[PDB]
């Protein structure tokens, strides 16, 4: 029960 | 051994319907051949469906289930919209129970992660007033989860974004801005710079909305990770025409940029750099 | 409470030692200060060692755990790294079970997610050629992790981005600009922007590379954020020098540039106005 979030800053 | 595992999702006995679920979401957890082999053998109607079931603990397998799938290529997510998840999805936004309520909003945020045809399912299923409405939350992980959602709605097309901000996302983010709990305010301003990525009007909109002061105040954050989110969403806001650029100026955002690239992290330096060359 | 986990983590019960890994993991998921207290109680020179675990479930946990000390500040990742971490986790770069091996990739891109002190030491520790090798990975799952920490290493200075192109990572990312898989594409095209985001020699590098022909043809993607993603791309590329914004030109940019100025998305005709801007 993982939950991995990604996000990207130009 | 798949089309048994399917077969048993049809079982009146809850622990073998448990027992099965949680079986197939780790089969779903292993890659695009494994997501589709799991499409193939014929899960999605029966995972659609226990998505109305009453029992929490058949709800939370179901929907994890469902994100795992969902966590694939745009064409299995898409497999996903097509068996009809995203009505049963958005009912269960309503869900008095939190950890129901954290599960949908997982497998909603991960259905918004692909396209914008993806991402304009979840908005006309009627996603976005639910949404917004569990932004007064006062369950931490529960405002994380909806503004993650949000953040991946808003990270689609000038459509995608407006509907957002026609459904009142703004003001409800920006009282967030005052949140005490540092993974609440990342999230709620990751949101905003998300918004802040459109057109004229939708950065007009962020500015309307009263954002300005708080972003600015933000870029004196000692949490690094909280700088660098009000950065970028004021790089965002830098994007604008002349209009949006002089309300940035006015908020006093130049006088901090200059001084943020002196600052130790390289990161921010070039970042500040960047949304100072936007705004002259 | 947390000093009994921190001692429990060294227990010889598998069950003691499961119950506390995933109490750790839940501590650590809830900010800085809970990370703070986690660091405080002594809990990393315990999770280091079981890095070193035959069990694949302990395995994946202590990386659970560790990605989650490591999604902390600067300073606590930099703990990660000063109780030994890296060598271990780059060994686990060479694993045979795809479940571990995303785990190894996913702390090794939070602790690549600090400042250029700590992908400094991710590079030091030698974990550039498995990264290279997993881009060759049939396995889309993994080719994503990989393709994600290679873009946080790439997202340093720029010695850390030829420490990226000196491990032959360039080829690799150009082949995959041809792939079928969105996804897979978005990821090489992060990867490649942030190359592109260095200096002159950097991004004379992504040049040499072949990138551009690639970079050309997506401008006339229908999918918009491969459309984004290769603006953002062709925009670095065009921050060069002189002889940079030739190459682009050369290659055939300026006449899309132009026409997307004029594309339905708002946000696509500010990056192609920004695009030809640095061009001309």
């Amino acid at each position: 029960r993982r939950r991995r979030r990604r996000r990207r800053r130009r | 051994e798949l089309p048994q595992m399917v077969q048993q999702l049809n079982s009146p006995d809850q622990q073998e319907l448990q027992s099965a679920l949680r079986k197939l979401s780790q089969i779903a957890s292993g890659g695009n051949e494994q997501i589709q082999a799991v499409i193939d053998a014929g899960a999605l109607p029966a995972l659609v469906q226990l998505l109305s079931s009453p029992n929490e603990q058949i709800l939370q397998e179901a929907l994890w289930a469902l994100s795992n799938i969902a966590s694939g290529g745009n064409e299995q997510i898409q497999a996903v919209i097509d068996a009809g998840a995203l009505p049963a999805l958005v009912q269960l936004l309503s869900s008095p129970n939190e950890q129901i309520l954290q599960e949908a909003l997982w497998a909603l945020s991960n259905i918004a992660s692909g396209g914008n045809e993806q991402i304009q399912a979840v908005i006309d299923a009627g996603a976005l007033p639910a949404l917004v409405q569990l932004l007064s939350s006062p369950n931490e992980q529960i405002l994380q989860e909806a503004l993650w959602a949000l953040s991946n709605i808003a990270s689609g097309g000038n459509e995608q974004i407006q509907a957002v901000i026609d459904a009142g996302a703004l003001p409800a983010l920006v009282q967030l801005l005052s949140s005490p709990n540092e993974q609440i305010l990342q999230e709620a301003l990751w949101a905003l710079s998300n918004i802040a990525s459109g057109g004229n009007e939708q950065i007009q909109a962020v500015i309307d909305a009263g954002a300005l002061p708080a972003l600015v105040q933000l870029l004196s954050s000692p949490n690094e990770q909280i700088l660098q989110e009000a950065l970028w969403a004021l790089s965002n806001i830098a994007s604008g025409g002349n209009e949006q650029k002089q309300a940035v100026k006015e908020a006093g955002a130049l006088e901090k940029l200059e001084q943020l690239q002196s600052h130790e992290n390289e990161k921010i330096q070039k970042e500040a750099q960047e949304a100072l060359e936007k705004l002259q």
